[PDB]
């Protein structure tokens, strides 16, 4: 496991979007 | 050592230069969209360490949205603080990951954030 990538799920991203949406 | 607010990454000191570019290079031909950023806390911060810490973002996540998903993993208080440091400022949350890498990102091709519970990074 030396180095791997992390990507957010599709979900993940989805509720980011919701609770920091833009002004 | 070097002054507090010179930022020092662990990965930095951890993987070559040439790894880290030949890495950084590959993946930015490969996914255009996405942007490579590695995330640590700052030395004298008194936060918790991040699980993982490399992380291929969609280019148009904003820099608010990143940091929503990053605290989410540090696992903090409701009262606790916690600030992003990209060469030695705040980020403006309102931007994009793909605009902050694309000002910010380093000859290694990756784009460095730090995080720590003070407002300046060398606190």
């Amino acid at each position: 496991p030396e180095d791997d990538w992390t990507e957010f799920s599709s979900e993940e991203i989805r509720e980011a979007r919701q609770a920091a949406a833009s002004h | 050592g070097p002054g507090s607010e010179f930022m020092k990454f662990q990965y930095k000191e951890d993987h070559p230069f040439e790894y880290r570019k030949k890495e950084g290079e590959k993946i930015r031909k490969k996914y255009p969209d996405r942007v490579p950023v590695i995330v640590e806390k700052a030395p004298k911060a008194r936060v918790p360490d991040l699980d993982k810490r490399k992380y291929l973002v969609p280019s148009d996540l904003t820099v608010g949205q990143f940091y929503f998903l990053i605290r989410k993993r540090i696992h903090l208080r409701p009262e606790d603080a916690l600030f992003f440091f990209v060469n030695n400022t705040i980020p403006p949350t309102s931007a994009t990951m793909g605009q902050l890498y694309e000002d910010n990102h380093e000859e290694d091709y990756f784009l460095y954030v730090a995080y720590s519970d003070e407002s300046v990074y060398g606190k």
